[PDB]
């Protein structure tokens, strides 16, 4: 076991079954500026 | 300068067609990092996204415009890119009725026409351009295929002017 961890396998075994078979496959800032879709509609 | 003038409108109506057309074409409207079928920087357009480095570099693959009302007619109209085609529309037409002119002096209406196409194009152009915008809110650079429109409406606007100048100038000339 402590062979393996050192290895890299076990993070690799856990990246695959968590993360490479994720139905999401989602692994992650707010300026605050207003945007343009805060105001679209006084354009339209 | 009435023919300056009438050289400016056929130079700009034809440059405004093109970069237009250009524009709907081509796919470097946005710079960002999705994937062509792990995330790389990409480069979409209105229809197609590509891949910018990597293996798949070169691949392009139909955006998936589709995955609340709103939502959906914005989804919707984004999709079918309405706006940008039809501000192509309305610029060959005005086009046509500019090299129209020439070939028919009798009427007058013709380059008065030409001029509200160009104006009305570039109306759809900013709708377009508000349309794309808040649908992709719903990092990223803009490529040269969006300021290609952009400079679109600019030229569209300043031909409707001249255009219109045109038609008053005859109007008050032959009047007065």
């Amino acid at each position: 076991v402590l062979k393996l961890s050192e290895q890299g396998v076990l993070d690799k075994l856990k990246s695959k079954w968590w993360y490479d078979k994720g139905e999401c496959g989602s692994k992650d800032d707010k300026t605050s500026a207003l945007s343009l879709s805060n105001v679209a509609g006084v354009f339209y | 300068d009435r023919g300056i003038q009438m050289l400016i409108t056929t130079v700009g109506a034809f440059a405004a067609f093109s970069l237009m057309t250009i524009a709907v074409g081509t796919d470097y409207w946005l710079y960002s990092r999705g994937v062509c079928r792990e995330e790389v920087m990409t480069h979409s357009g209105l229809w197609r996204t590509c891949c910018l480095e990597g293996a798949f570099r070169g691949v392009c693959k139909k955006i998936d415009h589709f995955p609340d009302t709103a939502e959906y007619l914005l989804r919707a109209v984004r999709a079918s890119s309405v706006f940008p085609i039809l501000s192509v529309t309305l610029l060959f037409f005005g086009g046509l009725c500019v090299a129209a002119s020439e070939f028919h002096r009798s009427r007058h209406s013709v380059i008065l026409s030409a001029g509200i196409f160009f104006v009305s194009a570039g109306l759809s152009n900013i709708i377009g351009i508000i349309v794309y915008i808040s649908a992709n809110a719903g990092s990223y650079s803009y490529g040269w295929s969006f300021y290609f429109g952009a400079f679109s409406f600019i030229i569209a606007e300043i031909v409707g002017v001249v255009a219109v100048h045109i038609y008053i100038e005859k109007h008050q000339q032959l009047r007065a």
